[PDB]
């Protein structure tokens, strides 16, 4: 019954909308490539070179 | 009639206008884009492998019965539009006659539901 | 709607109320476990409604701005329809259960068909005629096709639906022309405008379209070809229904239309009705000779008998209508008796329908063959049977109207038709080598054979006021 | 100029100019709808969305549109060629065509007809034929399956769509769209709008609008994870562009209807600010924002489960509401709160 | 102009109707049929019967789509290669000619004006006018129409209803009642322990 | 100038076309159902044409009820066709022919 009542009032959809809006106004982790780059550790295996 | 000229002629005019806009958009690529068809390009898509057959075979429609009942319910609701528009002027018979009409509808709807006609074949 | 309007249509509301309540009771309290109970409550309901229609004191009138006419004519027709419908259901109950055909919705569909028939015979308006006819027709298509595993039931429904819809379209097209000419759908308005000096081709076209549309429902030639296939394909209980109640309602409707809307142009429509009657009498008689299936034979029997009934209407008189009413009453009784026997026919526990199965049946079950003998001579119109007096009445109306040529043609076709009824008697009593057909009849089905068979002889002594009742009913219509 | 604007020509030009105003608004809004739709999903998805093509990505839709104009039209070998090109044409044309009766302000309507509600229903439902015919005419299995789903979708949301709004007609006493707005005028700003007396039908209309627009959770005729692109799998370049244009124009029409039927159209939510077309556009874009947010937060139904909602939930509820509203309006319960007719 | 509007709708309907019955492609017949109904709706508007013009489109847009469903459900196996036509065209022409001759001399009865049950009022909109007579004067027909529709409901279910008993089905309410707390639980499995 | 005769002529053409569709069709029963719908559409054209030219609403009232029966007829027609297709595997008109004589 409690679960039936909450589904009638669309509570699961309301919670999703609220969660979506919390993400909506939150900072984005997106990098602004090519101006901003991902992190590389010293161990990173990239292009080969002869020293 | 004035009502026809003032209100319905614009619908006919805009029907042509919206049609012209849609047609011009199709012809834009037909005239500008490069056309280079070949047998592989124009073959049917089925995710990279050739289709087993085309789409001109019989196919069971598991909601066929609900679609038949859709036709019936469409006419039932149609009788409500003149009633709703005339609601202010309805007589006592005109009002309760609709209630009887809707009660007969609900008996039919309760019969469909109880029979199981709303579950797919 | 006034309280006087509602009182007038009360028998129809009672039937409609029962059909709705029965639908919910069947749906919610057992479905097919109530099928047998709903069938027998429907039989009681038909008889109760007939008592409301036919008993007590009645004063003729109209309701709903003349759209519904409650007169002696409509009351005569309703009673016969309801009692014939009750008889068909009662006699078929055991058969349908044994054959696993009794859905709890079958009684309800029949009840709504009868409801449509009740509005047909009381129509005082083109729209009332249409809505009553269509409620009946739609219910008849369904029961024609209700044996789902039978390809022949499916084809019977398909042929009936397509051709019934075509006839309905022709009826509507003529009804639209009549409305355009007269400016109204009410028959009292229509009759006043359709008169000798004002019959344009348009309004005469309307009458032809309406007449042809209706003449389909009584299987008048050449609007008959549906009948043999539909009679054969549909379940025998449903065939028995088609043969009795719809034909009575449809015949009364035609009389209602031609007298209450076209009553001042009798000369114009009488000739058309006569031509339909002639073609139906001869084709039904001639085509019946070539039948080996008993159900398909009854269709041609039905077509020929409707031709004779149309002879009474072609007279265009109160006596013609009176005798058409009596003819339809006697015809319905005869078909109830015959289809009671046809339902019983079976070999090795499966139903059988071929005529050769009747060979030497009189030496298997003497009383049933004797009943069948009286019915076949009654259908052939041979004295002393009540079937003869039915033909005598319509022939009397024809001669009375200066249409002896029609009466002469009618009796000649009767002679040709008498052959295939005589042949059934020949098979039963001195036919060829027997294949073991047995007649399985319960008490109710048994009485559905004997009582109509007795009525064919007892009715020869006294009609018990039915002939006098038909005369009063005809007067209210014709005036 | 008076000698001109009274003539047949000045009358003929007036209609054409009015028609261009509608096309300009609907097509111009289409630039920002596709952009705004994508920006809203991205914001909910911890990302940016289009932000490089023009300032903050604001020219993205121009780039997309132009790309299709110079993209090759591929015609499937086995396709029914006339019906193949008729389907996209109907999809875009009819959605735009429905706006001919949409009012945006007092007197800002191209066609002020008495049956405006029914005309909307006629045009929007006929638009579904583009999806049904587009899928079938391609003559391949995935578009064929989507074609049947489109017919199923119509049967699901239309059976109760009429009933959902019958209450608003009862309260108004008219099917004229302008009349419905005027019935929501009063001394209490937004408290006179129909969303309040018909609160249940706002939910039912919004959900039905999502299904009518093939939008999540009812994006079943495309359904990428099941059908590759559904009815559009075999369409390219501008014919494909027309299907997307029609999808957004149909969505924009539902945003107009939501605002007209339930939120007073161009009326001001507060008494002290003036009424005008600005309120209509603000409400239309709020409801578009709701369309975009839903796409970002819901999964997809099975199309048999959509049919359950239409027939076993919406149909009994809308039917019950119509009867309830009729009683409340007939007896003027709460002093004609549901009886706005004169 | 009214003349141009009539012939646009008139030619469209008559041509569309012909294409419905003589074309060999059943899906093309479906699309011709909807064009005929739209064209007839255009004619109805010209005459001022706007409600039945709009009602006709609303009803038959859905109904024609259902017809498409049955065409593809029962599609013939010879789609790629999909009579007494000469005599039939002769009887059709004869019937059409007879109707044209009857309509040449059409004139209503001189009493037709006085017999109108529901005279039209110029100041009343079409939908309101119909609503004033449909549910009061024609209340008996209104109720019979409901029963006509009920018979169709019963018949369709009686004739055709059946359900596959070999496919997997879910009860939606039982799906929505599934409690995650009850359906999943954590177990303390000791090292070396199997089932 | 468009008068009543113009609409009656259109109605007559559609009516004869719909009747023609029934008795010339061989390959599909659904197309017969379409022809029946054409025939009933022609009837409504007559009723609407007579209604508006007489200044009477009865013909428009009649049209609403013709649509009601048309809807019921289509529902039952398709249902009967479904049971035939299940029993025969075809819906060709020429295959509805087992009963004859
Ligand atoms: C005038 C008012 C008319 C409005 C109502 C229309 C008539 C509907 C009645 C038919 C229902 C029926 O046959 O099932 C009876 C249902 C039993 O049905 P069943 O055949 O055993 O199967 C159960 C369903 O399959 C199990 O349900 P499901 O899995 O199909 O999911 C649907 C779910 C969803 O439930 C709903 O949403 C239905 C709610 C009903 C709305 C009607 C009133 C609205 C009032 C207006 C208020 C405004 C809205 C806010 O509804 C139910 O759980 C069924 C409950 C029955 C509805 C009774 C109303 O219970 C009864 O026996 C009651 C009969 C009375
Ligand atoms: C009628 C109403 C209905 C809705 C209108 C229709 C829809 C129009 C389509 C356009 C949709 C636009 C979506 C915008 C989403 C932007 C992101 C968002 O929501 O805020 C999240 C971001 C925060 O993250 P950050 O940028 O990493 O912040 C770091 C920095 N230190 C900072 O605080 O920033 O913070 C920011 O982004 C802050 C700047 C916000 C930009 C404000 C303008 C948005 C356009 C509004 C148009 C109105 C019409
Ligand atoms: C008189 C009423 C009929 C009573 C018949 C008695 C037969 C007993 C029987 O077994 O059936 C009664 C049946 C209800 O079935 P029951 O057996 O109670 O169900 C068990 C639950 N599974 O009951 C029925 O089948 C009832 C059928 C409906 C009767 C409708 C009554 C109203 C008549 C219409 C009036 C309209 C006025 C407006
Ligand atoms: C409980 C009661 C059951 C129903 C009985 C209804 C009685 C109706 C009746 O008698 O109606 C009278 C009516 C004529 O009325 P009127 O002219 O007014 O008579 C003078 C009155 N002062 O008379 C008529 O309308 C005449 C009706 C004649 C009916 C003939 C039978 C029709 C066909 C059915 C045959 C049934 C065969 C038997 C089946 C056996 C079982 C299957
Ligand atoms: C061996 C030889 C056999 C030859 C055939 C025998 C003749 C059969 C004639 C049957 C009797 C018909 C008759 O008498 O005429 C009927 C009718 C007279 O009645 P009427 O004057 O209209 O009175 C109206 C009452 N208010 O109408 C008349 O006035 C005459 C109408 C004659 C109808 C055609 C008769 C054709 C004869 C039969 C041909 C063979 C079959
Ligand atoms: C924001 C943009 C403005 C929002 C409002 C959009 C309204 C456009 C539809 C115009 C409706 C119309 O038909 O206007 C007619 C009206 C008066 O016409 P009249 O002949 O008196 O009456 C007609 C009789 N049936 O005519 C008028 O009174 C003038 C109509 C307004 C013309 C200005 C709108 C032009 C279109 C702007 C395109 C750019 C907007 C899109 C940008 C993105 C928006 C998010
Ligand atoms: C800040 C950036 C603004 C950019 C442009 C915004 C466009 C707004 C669209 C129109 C207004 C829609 C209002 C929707 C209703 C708000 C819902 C809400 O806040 O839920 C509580 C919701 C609770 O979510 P929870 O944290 O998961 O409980 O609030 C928040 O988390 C903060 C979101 C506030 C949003 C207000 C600003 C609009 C963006
Ligand atoms: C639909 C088929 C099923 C019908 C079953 C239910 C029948 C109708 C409901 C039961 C109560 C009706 C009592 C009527 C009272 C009366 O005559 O006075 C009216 C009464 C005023 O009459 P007065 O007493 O003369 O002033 O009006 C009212 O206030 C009530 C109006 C109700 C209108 C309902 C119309 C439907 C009935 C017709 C059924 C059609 C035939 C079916 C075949
Ligand atoms: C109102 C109706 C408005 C138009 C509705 C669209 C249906 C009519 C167009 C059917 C065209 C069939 C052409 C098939 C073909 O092989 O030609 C392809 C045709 C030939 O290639 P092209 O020489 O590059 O045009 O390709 C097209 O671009 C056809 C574009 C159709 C334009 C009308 C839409
Ligand atoms: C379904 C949900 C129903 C909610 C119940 C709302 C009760 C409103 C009763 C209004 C009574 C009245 O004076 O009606 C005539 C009144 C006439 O006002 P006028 O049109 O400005 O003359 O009704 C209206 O059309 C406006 C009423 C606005 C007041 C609503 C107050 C609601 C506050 C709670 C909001 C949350
Ligand atoms: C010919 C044998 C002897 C009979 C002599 C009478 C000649 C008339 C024969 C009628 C048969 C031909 C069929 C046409 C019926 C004409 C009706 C007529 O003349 O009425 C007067 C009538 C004059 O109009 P009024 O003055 O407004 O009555 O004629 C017309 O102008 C009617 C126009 C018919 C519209 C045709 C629409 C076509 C739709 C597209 C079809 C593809
Ligand atoms: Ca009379």
């Amino acid at each position: 019954f409690a679960r039936a009542t909450k589904y009638f009032l669309m509570w699961d959809f309301i919670k999703g909308f609220g969660l979506g809006m919390r993400y909506f106004v939150s900072p984005k982790p997106t990098l602004n490539y090519p101006h901003e780059k991902g992190p590389l550790s010293p161990r990173f295996r990239g292009e080969h070179a002869l020293r | 009639m004035e009502y026809l000229l003032q209100e319905y002629l614009p619908i006919l005019v805009f029907l042509g206008m919206a049609s012209a806009l849609a047609i011009v958009l199709i012809l834009a690529a037909a005239v500008i884009a490069v056309r280079n068809p070949d047998p592989e390009k124009v073959s049917a898509y089925e995710c990279g492998f050739n289709a087993f057959d085309d789409a001109r075979m019989k196919f069971d429609v598991r909601f066929y019965l609900v679609s038949i009942l859709f036709i019936i319910f469409d006419l039932e609701v149609a009788f409500l539009f003149p009633w709703a528009v005339s609601f202010a002027s309805l007589s006592d018979v005109a009002f309760w006659g609709m209630m009887v009409f809707l009660a007969v509808l609900t008996v039919g709807f309760a019969y469909e539901w109880k029979k199981g006609a709303l579950e797919w074949a | 709607m006034t309280s006087l309007d509602f009182s007038t249509i009360l028998p129809e509301v009672v039937l409609a109320g029962y059909a709705l309540a029965a639908l919910m009771a069947g749906a919610y309290l057992g479905k097919d476990r109530l099928a047998r109970t709903l069938l027998w409550v429907t039989v009681a309901a038909f008889l109760v409604v007939a008592a409301m229609v036919g008993l007590g004191n009645h004063v003729d009138g109209a309701a709903f701005h003349g759209m519904f006419i409650d007169d002696g004519f409509s009351r005569f027709a309703k009673v016969v329809t309801l009692v014939a419908a009750a008889g068909v259901l009662a006699m078929s109950a055991d058969y349908m259960q044994r054959r696993n055909m009794l859905r709890f919705e079958f009684p309800i569909i029949v009840a709504l068909a009868v409801l449509g028939m009740m509005f047909m015979v009381s129509a005082g308006d083109l729209l009332t005629l249409y809505m009553g006819l269509e409620l009946q027709s739609l219910a008849l298509y369904v029961v024609a096709a209700m044996r789902r595993d039978s390809v022949r039931s499916s084809e019977a429904g398909l042929k009936y639906f397509v051709l019934g819809s075509l006839s309905s379209g022709l009826l509507l097209y003529g009804a639209s022309l009549v409305y355009g000419f007269a400016g109204t759908t009410g028959f009292e308005g229509i009759i006043s405008t359709i008169e000798a000096g004002h019959l344009s081709l348009g309004v005469l076209f309307g009458l032809v379209f309406m007449l042809v549309g209706l003449s389909f429902k009584v299987s008048a030639v050449p609007f008959h070809m549906w009948t043999p296939d539909v009679y054969e394909g549909s379940p025998t209980p449903v065939t028995a229904f088609f043969a009795t109640a719809p034909k009575v309602a449809a015949m009364a409707l035609i009389a209602r239309l031609v007298f209450d809307a076209f009553g001042h142009v009798i000369g114009d429509w009488s000739q058309i009705v006569a031509a339909l009657a002639v073609m139906s009498m001869f084709l039904g008689s001639i085509a019946g000779i070539g039948q080996t299936n008993i159900k398909r034979l009854m269709a041609y029997s039905s077509i020929a008998h409707m031709g004779f009934a149309l002879v009474g209407l072609a007279a265009g008189t109160a006596i013609g209508v009176q005798n058409m009413l009596l003819y339809m009453t006697i015809y319905a009784v005869m078909n109830i008796g015959t289809f009671a026997f046809i339902l019983s026919m079976e070999r090795d526990g499966v139903p059988v329908t071929d005529l050769a199965a009747l060979n030497r049946f009189a030496w298997t079950d003497p009383v049933k063959a004797l009943a069948m003998l009286v019915l076949m001579f009654s259908l052939a119109g041979v004295p002393p049977t009540l079937g003869f007096f039915a033909k005598f009445g319509v022939l009397t109306a024809a001669v009375d109207a200066g249409m002896g040529w029609l009466a002469v043609l009618g009796v000649i076709a009767s002679v040709i038709g008498a052959f295939y009824y005589l042949r059934i008697v020949y098979y039963m009593y001195f036919g060829g080598e027997s294949e073991g057909m047995t007649s399985r009849m319960g008490a109710v089905q048994y009485l559905a054979l004997m009582v109509p068979a007795l009525a064919m002889l007892v009715g020869a002594i006294s009609m018990f006021g039915v002939d006098s009742a038909a005369g009063r009913a005809a007067e209210t219509l014709v005036g | 100029m008076a000698e001109f604007w009274a003539s047949p020509y000045g009358f003929a030009l007036s209609m054409l100019l009015q028609g261009l105003a509608v096309i300009a608004f609907v097509m111009g809004s289409l630039i920002f709808m596709v952009y705004g739709d994508r920006k809203i999903w991205a914001a909910v998805q911890m990302r940016r969305g289009p932000n490089v093509v023009g300032p903050w990505g604001l020219l993205q839709t121009f780039a997309d549109a132009l790309k299709y104009i110079v993209k090759e039209i591929v015609i499937p070998a086995g396709a029914d060629k006339f019906v193949y090109f008729l389907a996209p044409f109907l999809s875009m044309m009819l959605a735009l065509f429905a706006f001919v009766v949409i009012p945006f302000d007092e007197g800002w309507v191209m066609a002020n007809i008495n049956v405006g509600i029914l005309f909307i229903f006629a045009a929007s439902s006929l638009e579904v034929y583009g999806v049904i015919m587009g899928g079938w005419a391609s003559n391949s299995k995935y578009p064929f399956l989507a074609s049947l789903r489109s017919a199923a979708q119509m049967i699901s949301y239309e059976v109760s769509l009429g009933l959902i709004i019958i209450g608003i007609i009862i309260s108004t006493g008219s099917m004229n769209l302008t009349a419905i707005v005027e019935a929501q005028r009063g001394d209490y700003g937004l408290l006179n709008w129909y969303w309040l007396p018909h609160l249940p039908m706002v939910v039912l209309f919004f959900v039905s609008a999502l299904a009518e627009c093939n939008r999540p959770p009812f994006d079943l005729v495309e359904a990428e994870s099941e059908l590759v692109a559904g009815f559009m799998t075999e369409y390219s370049s501008t014919p494909y562009l027309l299907f997307m244009a029609g999808e957004y124009i149909a969505m924009y029409l539902m945003c107009a209807l939501l605002s007209l039927l339930f939120f007073g159209g161009w009326l001001s939510p507060v008494p002290f600010i003036a009424d005008g077309w600005w309120w209509m556009v603000i409400k239309m874009w709020f409801w578009f924002y709701m369309f975009a947010m839903v796409k970002a937060i819901v999964p997809r139904y099975r199309y048999d489960q959509l049919m359950r909602i239409g027939w076993k939930v919406f149909l009994p509820l809308s039917l019950g509401w119509v009867v309830l509203v009729a009683i409340l309006a007939r007896y003027e319960i709460l002093g004609g709160f549901w009886a706005r007719f004169a | 102009m009214m003349t141009f509007a009539f012939y646009l709708f008139a030619i469209s309907a008559c041509v569309a109707g012909f294409m419905v019955v003589i074309g060999r492609n059943p899906v093309h017949s479906v699309l011709w049929l909807i064009l005929a109904f739209l064209s007839a709706a255009g004619l109805f508007v010209l005459q001022g019967a706007e409600f039945v013009a709009m009602l006709l489109v609303v009803v038959y847009v859905g109904a024609v789509a259902v017809l498409f469903l049955f065409v593809v459900m029962m599609l013939d196996v010879d789609f790629a290669e999909l009579r007494y036509l000469p005599l039939a065209l002769v009887i059709g022409v004869v019937l059409l000619a007879q109707l044209g001759i009857a309509f040449s001399g059409w004139t209503p009865s001189d009493q037709a004006e006085s017999l109108r049950a529901a005279p039209v009022d110029a100041a009343v909109e079409n939908t309101l006018g119909l609503g004033l007579v449909l549910y009061d004067r024609y209340v008996l027909m209104f109720q019979l129409a409901g029963l006509v529709l009920l018979v169709a409901m019963i018949g369709a279910i009686v004739l055709t209803m059946r359900h596959r008993k070999d496919v997997k089905r879910q009860n939606v309410l039982e799906q929505m009642w599934r409690d995650p707390a009850k359906t999943m639980e954590l177990k303390d499995v000791k090292p070396g322990q199997g089932l | 100038m468009i008068g009543l005769t113009h609409y009656l002529v259109v109605g007559a053409i559609l009516f004869v076309t719909g009747i023609f569709g029934i008795f010339v069709n061989r390959k599909n029963v659904i197309v017969i159902l379409m022809s029946i719908e054409l025939m009933l559409l022609a009837v409504n054209i007559n009723f609407v044409a007579f209604s508006t030219h007489l200044g009477d609403l009865a013909g428009q009232v009649f049209t609403m009820f013709v649509l009601t029966v048309a809807a019921a007829e289509a529902a039952i027609g398709l249902a009967i066709l479904v049971v035939f297709f299940r029993n025969r595997g075809t819906i060709a008109v020429e295959d509805v022919n087992v009963m004859k004589g």
